[PDB]
């Protein structure tokens, strides 16, 4: 509602989306370990 | 030759398995217009 | 705007491609899984 | 006599073909698991290249850096745990 | 004996399979649900 | 023409093994689609 509250508000807005992108890349490389071990104990499972 | 193990049919289902993944992956950026849907597969580039 | 979707977005020239690559493999694929399940039916040659 | 000693050779081979085909499900349960370190490599070299473009900042770099953390463990948890029913084969104490 | 060990790590192997899938399931529910709150956070800051 | 212990049984099942093994190999190149599977059948190939 003020004008440099509105600029504070700009860089915190900034601030949250790069927090984020942070968990989001988190979560991310977790799922692409997940998927790696899928396949691999896929084809394990079957010589066994 | 034996029977109630059959490998060749666990071994086709598996290859199967993961291109029907990739089908459905390449399906739904099709869909969706966008190269990066879930995120999942590129970090920095989302 | 077009640095991003660069990024972004996908080109329907490559992925055209990969469905229609992809698709004629799952119905191989499903051909060779006909067929494995079947490959077996020789035994009963041999018991009858 | 020498019906004992053949009969004696043929249970012997015939005990030798299973010790083979039991060797054969060992190393192809060995090979077949390290197909995917393979790939994981490969997809290592590649965020490695997609880091080193200098139109990323550190803090998409520290990305890069923290999925190769993950799929190296990964890495790590295949090789340290593939084994036929104790027996590490991928981990270094399967020599000789 | 063999055989029972080998057949107890297939069991093994084929449940934590489904213990992946479960996880990937987790995993991208969460992400997809974090897309919503990136795109809300554009929109703050495209209004400050 | 001595029983109990049939060698053309023998023998023909050990050819009939040694030709499904081929059989096998090649409905497993045939789902995966590839000519190298398990890189056991060329190795500076893979």
């Amino acid at each position: 509602t003020t004008l440099k509250g509105a600029m504070a508000v700009m860089d915190i807005a900034e601030t949250a989306i790069t927090n984020l992108d942070q968990i989001r890349a988190d979560i991310a490389s977790i799922q692409n370990q997940v998927t790696s071990t899928i396949n691999n104990i896929t084809v394990t499972q079957v010589n066994v | 030759f034996r029977i109630n193990t059959n490998v060749a049919a666990l071994n086709a289902k598996a290859n199967s398995d993961l291109n029907a993944k990739s089908l459905d992956a390449s399906l739904s950026r099709l869909s969706s217009g966008l190269r990066i849907n879930s995120a999942a597969d590129d970090a920095s580039g989302m | 705007k077009a640095a991003e979707s660069q990024i972004r977005d996908v080109d329907f020239a490559s992925e055209s491609a990969n469905y229609s690559k992809a698709n004629i493999l799952a119905q191989s694929g499903s051909y060779a899984m006909a067929q494995a399940n079947s490959s077996q039916q020789n035994v009963l040659r041999l018991l009858q | 006599a020498i019906a004992d000693s053949l009969r004696s050779q043929a249970n012997t081979l015939g005990q030798a073909i299973s010790n083979g085909n039991d060797a054969l499900g060992i190393l192809q349960t060995a090979d077949k698991a390290m197909d995917e370190q393979l790939k994981i490599l490969d997809t290592i070299k590649t965020k490695a290249t997609q880091a080193a473009q200098d139109g990323q900042s550190l803090k998409t770099r520290t990305m890069l850096q923290a999925d190769i953390n993950k799929l190296m463990e990964e890495l790590d948890n295949i090789a340290n745990t593939t084994s036929f029913n104790g027996k590490q084969l991928l981990s270094g104490n399967f020599t000789n």
